[PDB]
């Protein structure tokens, strides 16, 4: 239940003088730069938490190509999908 | 007040919202507890909805150490809420009445709370207050878990940026406005509880309140010899003022103190998984002793020939500077939005192939005061069983995003 | 800058606007009318915080627990203008020996009857389910009324010497609980006896007995001064005649009491709620029962001369001297839902008679 | 026989067989092969689901079946003709590649049983399953014959364990007896992969020249060349691209004909390989059993 004023164009600027929001500490854990164990299997991941899911987790573009991923939720199984797309 | 066969009796608190009173069977003679909420109350606020998820939950929650709803309801006098009554009172008496308590019953009562608090993380609620206050104690003197009136639902890949509860047993991130995930402020909550079992006293103690934070986001604290290191141990893992190192009910399951003397009916196709196919955490004492290890097949060539995951997107400039690029760029590639928070959106697109839409959100963060950060969060379908990627549409509308952001 | 002022969906909007267009001519502001569903709960959420509207337009008695709240407007009485305007209303109004509200309009129930059809209207109660079984050979109806407002439900349940409140003297007992006794046993029993032998549908609310009532599809409801403004629409010949007595002894109808309360603004002057209100009472209260709606039954004796021709407003009388007025202490309205609930679960089978009376009993008790 | 292991298979669906967390990529048909070639050693999975932007859906699967392929068909020499394959795209080597035939992309539901799976497996000979959710479109997983041997075998308990135990498995007749496809120690990769292009091998296992074999040639081994840049020289011998984990393997993983089945699946459940190689007292190479061999007696 927030008003806002213009739409179209930017009238004026907010009345407050600084609305950022700080970045918490837990989608700062990343769960692909984690050292899985060697004996069990390179497919697995440990168990991430909830919360960090839904987010996207974008590796750095290195050859003129995209790669993203992201951990998606099912009813009792996460899944990570990894794509790579050339621009 | 009387529904369908209780009298009321003494009154019991004040409560959060309305105060709450003894029901008294009419017959029988038994003793229900009964939260009242004044209907006009409620009304005058906008909080109509915060208990309306309350009470989704609370139909569903059944635990032995967890207070059960059993019904709820509603009439245009007042909201009548039913519950389980207990003889021995809130905790905080006996911890006034029996000063300092032995290792057995804190133990004891810690894990029957700590098994309550998973309970309810589990599916899905978190309840931001944890006070001895808050809690009662039954004829048998166990542990439970009364109000429930300051909690919430947990959503998927959503925050929290409501802070409430005690002046002291408040998280050290939640008092500087800090969005939070619901576990770890109920762990340091109950390790802050755990300590009052222990030694009777506060943890972070002061009249002034400015003192009080600082003493909070400070992380030293009292460690007397009344009891094993095992516990300092464990308080000192429990309640460290960095996140990312506070134990979660893995953490705390596997320590030495919580493991003795525990009675396994509080921790209850799922487990043929868990035992067959699980085999199909890293040890330090074995890792010491032993220098053979078996590695599976498909890994096998790549520690004899022997990658930064970057959160999202972060360019160095003006706030409203960049969203304004961004909101220019997304109008560019011809999409639609809306606005709720000057810094939040939710995008959607058409699909070119079929008539269905795919959605999303965006929320800017901060890393630090040099920098920010642009995240891309993913939503869910409800009903229609579409012939398409989510997923992959996502992570397109992402793309076609970033390509005009970066060139 | 603009005065909101809400109003029941019975009263009519354009009768209180040609009223106030006279003020609002020398005053030059325009007042706004609305009127929203269920103001009964719409006015204790924003009076507590002193939100919205200006103008509250309600019965006097929900105002007797809205006062010992302590939300409603103090107004003191004058000796030269009390005195002259009315005899005795002031009573009604008189809250720990101050005035709280403006008393307006004198009013009690009536039977309003077909002419044309039933051409003699019944006395008793007892009668009653004789008349409607010799009316459901010709396809008609005796009586078809509201049974979800305990208004016009009460005066049958306590005519068989019911009581739940004795008003001999000031003393009375709290402890006692009365509403179980044999008279309001044998009075939902009967309504009971009524709803099962299929003379009373038991699904009836306000609408769909003021869709009934508009169109003339029912004989007889107790509704009011509203319904004869849509009466005048209808080709039925009417009359209103005295509600019916039981076993001698007659109904008593409440005396309900149309009250303006102020509604809480951050400036207030303590002048303007007498001084300037008095001038208004005189004003606008005349006026409005000239133009539209005669209510009969005011406590001036020069344009009362002129109300007592009507036998209409006599029968009203012969009513209201009959009956009870109504105690101002706020516990009547922790009693009224208590009765609405009597009526409602007797009704849908989810309690029994006996069950209900003993509820009822226990919501005086334990609330 | 069929009365236990078909109703095991009918009765639990696909769902149960996924792991609780796993990592999975996808291609675009865009993307150049090289580039994700080179990408399939860094993220330690071997296959990939091919996802094209224009088509909206799934047209096909990259697996180490492709990468042997393409490097096969497109050789000349072994230093100076290198140039063409690195600029090669993947839609284009898919347009070019269905000009023989056309196979599209096969996919189950994973609330269908697991029958289903097995039986698609068999029916298409292919290795790698996706499972797509038909509501959400989303490619869970990839099936596998060793999941499911693997949960074959470990689910099983002696109450239920059937009275076809008793049989050894020379009687028994399974697996490919007659043609054994071999390479020499010293013959290079080129031919092995001409073998496996022609054929429908999965692995060699490579003999001495008695005819013991000392080692194996898998289809899986060959990435080893894109992640030490070795994938330039194909003239050099299987036992010089084995040479890397020389220090590493235990040794080679073998069974018998007089030998239980039981025995036999378990310990290819505990060496977690993909055959054992049937030998004698010489060590002489009479006949190799494969993995889908065993799940086609299982399911029937
Ligand atoms: N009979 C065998 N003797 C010796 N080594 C073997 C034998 N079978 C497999 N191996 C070794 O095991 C490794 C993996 O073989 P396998 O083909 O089972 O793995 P994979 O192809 O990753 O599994 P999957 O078939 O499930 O994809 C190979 O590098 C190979 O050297
Ligand atoms: N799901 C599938 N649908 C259609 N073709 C496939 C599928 N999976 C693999 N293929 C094709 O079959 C060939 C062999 O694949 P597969 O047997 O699954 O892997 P591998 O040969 O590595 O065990 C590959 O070249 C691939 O192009
Ligand atoms: N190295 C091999 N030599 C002979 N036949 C084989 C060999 N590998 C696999 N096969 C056969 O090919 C079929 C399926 O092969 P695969 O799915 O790759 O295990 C089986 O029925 C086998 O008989
Ligand atoms: O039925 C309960 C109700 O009865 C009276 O309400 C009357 C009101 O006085 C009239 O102005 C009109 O609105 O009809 C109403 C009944 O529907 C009491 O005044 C009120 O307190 C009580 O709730």
């Amino acid at each position: 239940p927030g008003p806002y004023g213009q739409e179209m164009y930017a009238f004026r600027s907010a009345a407050r003088f600084k609305s950022p929001p700080i970045l918490p500490p837990h989608l700062l854990q990343v769960i692909l730069n984690k050292d899985t164990n060697i004996s069990c299997d390179p497919a697995l991941l440990p168990e991430p938490n909830h919360v960090m899911l839904n987010h996207l987790y974008a590796l750095s573009i290195k050859d003129s190509v995209m790669v993203l991923s992201a951990t998606h939720r099912y009813k009792k199984k996460y899944v990570t999908t990894l794509l790579y797309k050339p621009i | 007040v009387k529904i369908g066969h209780y009298i009321l009796g003494d009154t019991l608190g004040v409560g959060t919202f309305g105060k709450v009173k003894v029901g008294k069977h009419e017959l029988t003679g038994h003793k229900v507890a009964v939260k009242i909420l004044n209907r006009q109350k409620i009304r005058s606020l906008d909080v109509v909805g915060k208990i309306r998820r309350e009470i989704q939950n609370l139909k569903l929650f059944r635990h032995p150490h967890i207070i059960k709803l059993y019904q709820v309801i509603s009439t245009p006098s007042d909201i009548f809420m039913v519950m389980e009554y207990v003889s021995g009172g809130e905790l905080f008496d006996y911890i006034c009445k029996n000063g300092r308590l032995d290792e057995k019953e804190s133990r004891r009562l810690f894990q029957q709370i700590l098994s309550g608090v998973d309970y309810c993380h589990r599916h899905m609620v978190v309840h931001r207050d944890l006070k001895p206050e808050n809690v009662l104690l039954d004829a048998h003197m166990n542990a439970k878990i009364a109000d429930f009136g300051l909690s919430n639902m947990m959503s998927d890949g959503e925050f929290l940026r409501t802070s409430c509860g005690s002046p002291n047993y408040a998280a050290p991130e939640v008092i500087s406005g800090r969005l939070y995930a619901g576990p770890e402020v109920d762990i340091w909550s109950s390790g802050v509880i755990l300590y009052a079992l222990l030694c009777g006293t506060l943890p972070f103690d002061d009249d002034h309140v400015p003192t009080l934070f600082k003493k909070i986001c400070d992380g030293i604290f009292y460690t007397p010899q009344y009891l094993n290191p095992s516990v300092i141990s464990l308080l000192k893992h429990m309640l460290q003022v960095d996140p990312m190192k506070r134990a979660t009910i893995k953490d705390i399951r596997e320590h030495e103190w919580f493991k003795q003397d525990l009675p396994k009916y509080l921790f209850p196709n799922r487990r043929i998984m868990n035992e067959a196919k699980d085999f199909y955490s890293p040890p330090d004492s074995f890792l010491d002793d032993h220098h053979l290890t078996r590695p599976h097949p498909e890994r096998v060539p790549f520690l004899v020939a022997e990658a930064k995951w970057h959160l999202g997107i972060r360019s160095q400039s003006r706030p409203n500077d960049i969203m304004a690029e961004v909101c220019r760029a997304i109008k560019q590639l011809d999409y639609e939005w809306k606005v709720v928070n000057p810094y939040y959106l939710r995008v959607r697109r058409k699909n070119p192939v079929t008539s269905t839409y795919s959605k999303m959100s965006l929320q800017l963060y901060q890393v630090d005061s040099r920098t920010y950060l642009l995240d891309f969060r993913s939503i869910d379908d409800e009903l229609t069983p579409r012939p398409g990627s989510h997923t992959i549409e996502f992570f397109e509308m992402c793309a076609n995003l970033i390509k005009i952001l970066a060139q | 800058g603009k005065l909101v002022i809400w109003i029941n969906g019975d009263k009519g909007y354009n009768g209180l606007a040609e009223v106030g267009k006279k003020f609002e001519k020398d005053t030059g502001i325009k007042v706004t009318v609305e009127h929203p569903d269920k103001l009964e709960e719409k006015f204790p959420q924003v009076a507590a915080t002193g939100d919205g509207p200006d103008i509250i337009f309600w019965a006097h008695d929900r105002f007797g627990g809205y006062a010992q709240s302590g939300l409603l407007a103090e107004i003191t009485p004058a000796a030269a203008f009390q005195d002259k305007l009315y005899p005795f209303t002031w009573d009604a109004v008189r809250y720990n020996g101050k005035l709280i509200a403006y008393p307006i309009a004198v009013e009690a129930l009536s039977l309003i009857y077909n002419k044309d059809l039933l051409p003699n209207p019944p006395k008793t109660w007892e009668e009653i389910p004789a008349l409607d079984k010799e009316l459901k050979a010709k396809g008609k109806s005796a009586l078809m009324f509201n049974l979800q407002e305990p208004y016009f439900t009460w005066p049958l349940i306590a005519a068989d010497g019911g009581y739940a409140f004795k008003y001999e003297n000031g003393k009375y007992d709290i402890k006692d609980v009365g509403v179980d006794n044999a008279g309001a046993k044998a009075g939902l029993t009967f309504l009971v006896d009524l709803i099962k032998n299929k003379h009373m549908n038991a699904d009836t609310d306000y609408s769909i007995a003021e869709a009934a009532f508009n169109k003339g599809e029912t004989a007889m409801t107790i509704n009011g001064p509203w319904a004869w403004s849509n009466i005048d629409t209808s080709a039925v010949n009417y009359g209103v005649t005295v509600l019916p007595t039981f076993k001698g002894q007659p109904s008593k109808p409440f005396v309900g009491v149309l009250s303006a309360g102020i509604n809480a603004a951050s400036p207030n002057k303590e002048l303007a709620k007498e001084f300037l209100e008095n001038y208004l009472l005189t004003d606008e209260g005349l006026e409005a029962v000239n133009k539209d709606k005669p209510l009969g039954a005011v406590a001036l004796k020069s344009y009362e001369e002129e109300l007592a021709k009507d036998p209409r407003i006599a029968a009203t009388m012969e009513n209201a001297q009959k009956g009870e007025i109504m105690p101002n202490i706020p516990q009547m309205s922790a009693f009224w839902y208590a009765v609405r609930t009597a009526v409602i679960n007797a009704a849908s089978g989810r309690q029994t008679v006996d069950e209900a009376l003993k509820d009822a009993q226990t919501n005086a008790a334990e609330f | 026989n069929n009365s236990v292991y078909t109703f095991f298979m009918k009765s639990h669906r696909c769902y149960d067989l996924i792991p609780t967390s796993s990592k999975l990529v996808v291609f675009d048909t865009s993307l150049q092969v090289k580039k994700a070639f080179f990408a399939l050693v860094t993220n330690g999975v071997r296959a990939a689901p091919l996802w094209d932007s224009k088509k909206q859906s799934f047209v096909g699967m990259l697996t180490i079946t492709d990468f042997i392929n393409i490097l096969h068909r497109y050789y000349k020499s072994a230093l100076v003709q290198i140039y063409e394959l690195e600029e090669h795209k993947i839609e284009t080597w898919r347009e070019v590649y269905l000009q023989d035939s056309f196979k599209p992309l096969v996919c189950i539901s994973p609330n269908a049983s697991l029958f289903d799976a097995v039986s698609s497996l068999i029916r298409n000979k292919i290795h790698r399953l996706p499972v797509i959710d038909p509501e959400s479109g989303n490619t869970l997983y990839i099936l596998t014959h060793k999941r499911i041997l693997k949960f074959l075998k470990l689910f099983i308990t002696e109450f239920p364990k059937p009275e076809f135990m008793s049989k050894s498995l020379e009687e028994l007749q399974i697996g490919t007896y007659a043609n054994i496809a071999m390479v020499r120690t010293t013959t290079p990769v080129y031919v092995a992969l001409g073998i496996f292009v022609q054929h429908r091998v999965s692995a060699l296992p490579v003999v001495d020249e008695k005819g013991r074999v000392v080692d194996i040639y898998s289809k899986f081994d060959v990435i080893n060349l894109a992640a030490e840049k070795t994938y330039n020289n194909l003239d050099v011998s299987v036992t010089k691209a084995l040479q890397h984990r020389s220090h590493y393997f235990e040794g080679v993983l073998k069974c018998y004909l007089h030998e239980t089945l039981e025995t036999i699946i378990n310990r290819l459940v505990e060496a977690e390989v993909h055959r054992l190689v049937v030998v004698d007292e010489n060590d002489v190479v009479k006949g190799i059993v494969s993995l889908s061999d065993i799940l086609q007696a299982l399911v029937l």
